[PDB]
DNA sequence: CAATACATGCACAGGATGTATATATCTGACACGTGCCTGGAGACTAGGGAGTAATCCCCTTGGCGGTTAAAACGCGGGGGACAGCGCGTACGTGCGTTTAAGCGGTGCTAGAGCTGTCTACGACCAATTGAGCGGCCTCGGCACCGGGATTCTCGATATCGAAT
DNA sequence: ATTCGATATCGAGAATCCCGGTGCCGAGGCCGCTCAATTGGTCGTAGACAGCTCTAGCACCGCTTAAACGCACGTACGCGCTGTCCCCCGCGTTTTAACCGCCAAGGGGATTACTCCCTAGTCTCCAGGCACGTGTCAGATATATACATCCTGTGCATGTATTG
């Protein structure tokens, strides 16, 4: 038969690699490392987001509690840069 | 603006905390760098607590947010709500 | 002839006596007001003019004591590791190293 | 002279010790004055009869606890003046010589 | 019906916003998820991947290599202390360890 | 006449609120009937053991009311709770009365 | 709302079932309430996981039996499985 | 059986040499095997419990990293 | 007289060798036999995927190299270079699994 | 060579001393009675997730032959581990002094908390399509191999500092 | 001036680095499918906001006494050093099973299909849990003895060193 789809971020990781390094290759095992990475950190931040929304008695995931949480997990260097481009991405998303 | 209270963790109090731990004899330069240890632990705890605080549009730090942040970092506390 | 001499114990008897005294105690061993001053001065550069519940600051008090005393038994173990009874700054550096927050 | 709460130097064996005068006793009235007011001796309070006929002072030794507090007469008490301080230094030197003789006899005992 | 434009290109991102929104919904975190939340989530994932990929690229470059190996990833994540608390309790397969020697283990003169 | 689910299950812990905490507490969009019953059952079991050990501690400390010192002795004397809740610090517990052997006088 | 919801009377009744002579402190009672809330969160979170983790989507007795043998250390476990199984047996017998 | 001694003395030496240890006592090896094996029944007990949850009686690497995810240590590149 | 290095120089050389390397330091079939015999008591007739025992391999070597770094720190603590077991029972005790 | 005093090491009296124990007392948090209201329980329906039959295939298991890198055993020896000792100093212990924490009282207010509105906004469902994933197929980065250079190691002879 | 130890250098050995060479199989791009993202519209409803209340948190102050600080004497550890022993690194030979690889077989993981059991959802009812009030005894606080117990002297059991 034709097998079911397995969820992976491989093509996006490849193209952001090309954005940061247009000539650098990638191996498959390292790419699976990266997929496990993005799944793990996404689960961490999404669990923190869902909790911190529940914890103040709120039933809606928004951008505010996840900028709060990204700042919770990611440390300073991984923080102000992340929150800054996140807000400009959100504003350019709502602008369009 | 309050300033220069870091010495407020007084020398016999650091001793007393040690003597609950079961140690006998205390080195002399323990006190100031353990005050620094309290400083780093309290700063990351209070950072998580004030982050929880300002998410709730709040200007008051709640004990709820304190035990909340302790649940986050692996140093959780009991007796102040779940 | 016979000159007096006080009732000073050997160094260590008073030690172990207050060890047994304090390992049965349950109260707080830091005074509330200085540690509250610590909490209020640390929460300045994060944001100004905070308010703290009286239960919140004492939760910080007792939590910090729990962390410090738990650091102190394995500090004692690290001091005994080098066949010593004096604890040293290297002991708690190693403790925080092997916990993984150094 | 002697005052309530003032410094004094007193005998104790062969040596001189500084003390606080907490009570002043008068033998004629069978009474003493104290510091926080005349009053008589209490139920558990007593003075040795060797000195109770002379003017006594209840004194507290400096650097030593309240178990060492005791009544002393003029024989055992002197005013805190430079003569008494100087002979206190002299008897401290005598105790130092006694300790040095102790060291000499123990080091000859080792040999 | 207008031309179908991806939410990632609408927000100027490369991780799929619709896919991570589907993972938010089907991953059972709540019954309701806001619109900009997967956008921001995709963006912070982009940021983390951007730093870890450029550090892996530097790890490949000083090793005179052009393909990323898990050893490059381990060196990249262990050389940065902030990623080191992020990934400290995490283990990397075929990663090895940082080459380090404590002082007294060196020979003396 | 309406009977509670706990008396159906023979428990004192309530099936109703723990079903509601499963539902609005946002763990899964669908939950079966027997899951809150089993959940309340295991909560009763663990609560019974920790309270019975606390009662033994209170008897040994000859106090007729539970204090968190008794709770701390209960959780720390039992080694199984010591890796169930050795991760956990509790309020007003103190520590175990332990002295290392080298610190004892000769 | 003003109503605040906790396991006060329930833990009190199981205490009376164990010891019908012993009092309880209120802050000790908050210790008990936060403790049962925390262990409830752990057991429910792992059960929701291992229900998701085999592509299931409903919460029944089998996975929470699996998770109570999994989380709790062994000694407590087999007895917890025994009491939970006889409890759900009583529940299905009484319908 | 014998396979607990299959973790050989040069292999434990290799682990120490990756761990930066210069000199190793002779009594390291057997109790290090004990530490290894107790870590093993903890992890594989969690992994097998995941395994017969799935109505399964062969184990997967996915279940292994899943048991690690429970025990706290996270592994990458083995799925998930 | 044949050339012989002093005790420790070869040891540091293959510190460098096993630290720049990434391959897996336990023989695969003995570890597989270990995993089979230690899974035997939990369930009889249990089958293991090859990637599963690879995952146990990687996790075990990571656990032991971390524990042995901790061992080297607690050994260099007591004015020493050689480790003893007592080093690693303290290393495990302070990490909270004894 | 024996004794005996001397020195060194247990046994015990005795005084401080701090802590456990007995008793009064009060007091304030524990527990018990009440009202209620909101959330759990009773009943009926939809429908859909899940249990069960089939199947196939692929991926795991078992075994058999060769080869070899690695394990095991052993000899030696040199480097740590560990015991002992001495000296200094660094807190241990204790007493006096300052002082500041701790309790009670007081007020005030800012900010937590509850209620109503309503409008932005996400949930849900039909179309559809373009991205994303399964398969295939070449190719070049890379794995393996071999020879010269480089760096490191280690041990046998000159040379300066130190003691006598 | 003489001898000796530490270091200083030269040279041999040896492990690894770097340069070609050669073949190899994962990897990146092309192709085909297919199904979840996207568009669009609606509909309920949840959170933002305004507003009102009231509670505990902040601030001050005034008396306390427990503690903080400081200092002085002492002694017991920390550590520097040395001697000695023994245990593990290093190297060699022998063994042995790890690994490749090759094939056979079959066991269950995964997928499809079906049919149905249970559960979300809704409405109604009702009683159990919680906010509130009180009275009241378990335990805190204080005070006076009892007793472990700590320290030390001193007094006797035993090694022993000197002496007659």
């Amino acid at each position: 038969r034709r097998k079911t789809r397995k969820e992976s971020y491989a093509i996006y990781v490849y193209k952001v690699l090309k954005q940061v390094h247009p000539d650098t290759g990638i191996s498959s095992k390292a790419m699976s490392i990266m997929n496990s990475f993005v799944n793990d950190v996404f689960e961490r931040i999404a669990g923190e987001a869902s909790r911190l929304a529940h914890y103040n008695k709120r039933s809606t995931i928004t951008s505010r509690e996840i900028q709060t949480a990204v700042r919770l997990l990611l440390p300073g260097e991984l923080a102000k840069h992340a929150v800054s481009e996140g807000t400009k991405a959100v504003t350019k998303y709502t602008s369009a | 603006v309050l300033r220069d209270n870091i010495q407020g963790i007084t020398k016999p109090a650091i001793r007393r905390l040690a003597r609950r731990g079961g140690v006998k004899r205390i080195s002399g330069l323990i006190y100031e760098e353990t005050r620094g240890v309290l400083k780093v632990f309290l700063e990351n705890v209070i950072r998580d607590a004030v982050t929880y605080t300002e998410h709730a549009k709040r200007k008051t730090v709640t004990a709820m947010d304190v035990v909340y942040a302790l649940k986050r970092q692996g140093r959780t506390l009991y007796g102040f709500g779940g | 002839g016979g000159v007096k001499k006080p009732h000073r114990y050997r160094p260590g008897t008073v030690a172990l006596r207050e060890i047994r005294r304090y390992q049965k105690s349950t109260e707080l061993l830091i005074r509330k007001l200085p540690f509250q001053r610590l909490v209020r001065e640390i929460a300045q550069d994060f944001k100004t003019d905070l308010r703290f519940q009286s239960s919140a600051v004492m939760a910080l008090q007792e939590a910090s004591e729990a962390y410090l005393v738990a650091l102190f038994e394995d500090t004692n173990l690290a001091a005994i590791h080098a066949k010593r009874v004096t604890i040293m700054p290297k002991d708690i550096q190693l403790a925080r190293r092997i916990r993984g927050e150094r | 002279e002697f005052a309530l709460g003032g410094r004094c130097l007193a005998f104790h064996g062969p040596l001189m010790y500084e003390a606080k005068i907490l009570k002043i006793w008068d033998p004629s009235s069978k009474m003493y004055t104290s510091i926080p007011k005349p009053q008589k001796l209490g139920e558990d309070e007593s003075i040795p009869e060797e000195i109770i006929n002379g003017k006594c002072f209840f004194i507290h030794y400096q650097g030593w606890k309240s178990s060492w507090d005791e009544w002393v007469g003029y024989d055992r008490i002197r005013a805190y003046n430079e003569e008494n301080i100087a002979m206190k230094k002299r008897l401290a030197n005598e105790a130092k010589e006694a300790k040095k003789s102790l060291l000499e006899q123990q080091k000859k005992k080792k040999l | 019906r207008a031309k179908a434009k991806t939410r990632s290109s609408r927000a100027g991102l490369q991780f799929p916003v619709g896919r991570v929104h589907r993972l938010l919904r089907k991953g059972n975190y709540a019954e309701r998820v806001g619109a900009g939340a997967p956008v921001y989530l995709a963006a912070v994932l982009e940021y983390l991947t951007a730093e870890i990929l450029e550090l892996a690229g530097n790890a490949a470059r000083d090793n005179k290599k052009t393909r990323i190996i898990p050893r490059h990833l381990q060196l990249a994540v262990r050389n940065d202390e902030e990623l080191n608390k992020l990934l400290g309790r995490v283990t990397i397969a075929q990663g090895g360890v940082l080459p380090n020697i404590q002082s007294v283990l060196l020979p003396k003169k």
